[PDB]
């Protein structure tokens, strides 16, 4: 006998969207931190970048 | 002896046999029997997993 799926002639398909994969909620309890500092603020984190344009 | 050669042989082979379908490999839909699941088996939902070449 033969397998009960298969073949499909019409619906060509599409082509697959870019992967946006979720933060892991069961390997992480939390969300992953970068830079750690005090940050008196709302908050800024050890990490903060600037371009000087023209 | 019928009583005794039961209990004797299936407290001899209890050890070994084991349910296929237990649910033990972790999944996004909950915990799946392994041979539903592979490596490729999201375990949380949105998880990434690349088609790493092994060099
Ligand atoms: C005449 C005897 C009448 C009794 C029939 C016995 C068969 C019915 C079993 C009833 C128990 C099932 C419900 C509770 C139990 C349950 O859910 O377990 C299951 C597995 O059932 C077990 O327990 C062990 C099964 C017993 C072996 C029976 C051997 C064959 C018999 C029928 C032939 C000898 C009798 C004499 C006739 C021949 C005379 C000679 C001429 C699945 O295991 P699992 O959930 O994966 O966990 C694993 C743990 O079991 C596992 O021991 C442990 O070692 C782990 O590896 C673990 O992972």
């Amino acid at each position: 006998c033969s397998p009960p799926g298969e073949t499909a002639s019409s619906e060509p398909g599409t082509t697959p969207a870019i992967w946006t994969g979720s933060p892991s909620p069961a390997a992480p309890s939390g969300e992953d931190h970068g830079g750690g500092h005090g940050a008196g603020a709302a908050g800024a984190g050890e990490t903060l970048t600037a371009e000087l344009k023209t | 002896l019928g009583a005794f050669g039961a209990g004797t042989l299936v407290a001899f082979i209890g050890g070994l046999i084991k349910n296929p379908w237990k649910p033990v490999v972790p999944t996004a839909e909950g915990k799946k029997a392994v041979l539903w699941t592979s490596g490729w088996t999201p375990r949380f939902k949105g998880e990434t997993i690349y088609l790493a070449r092994a060099t």
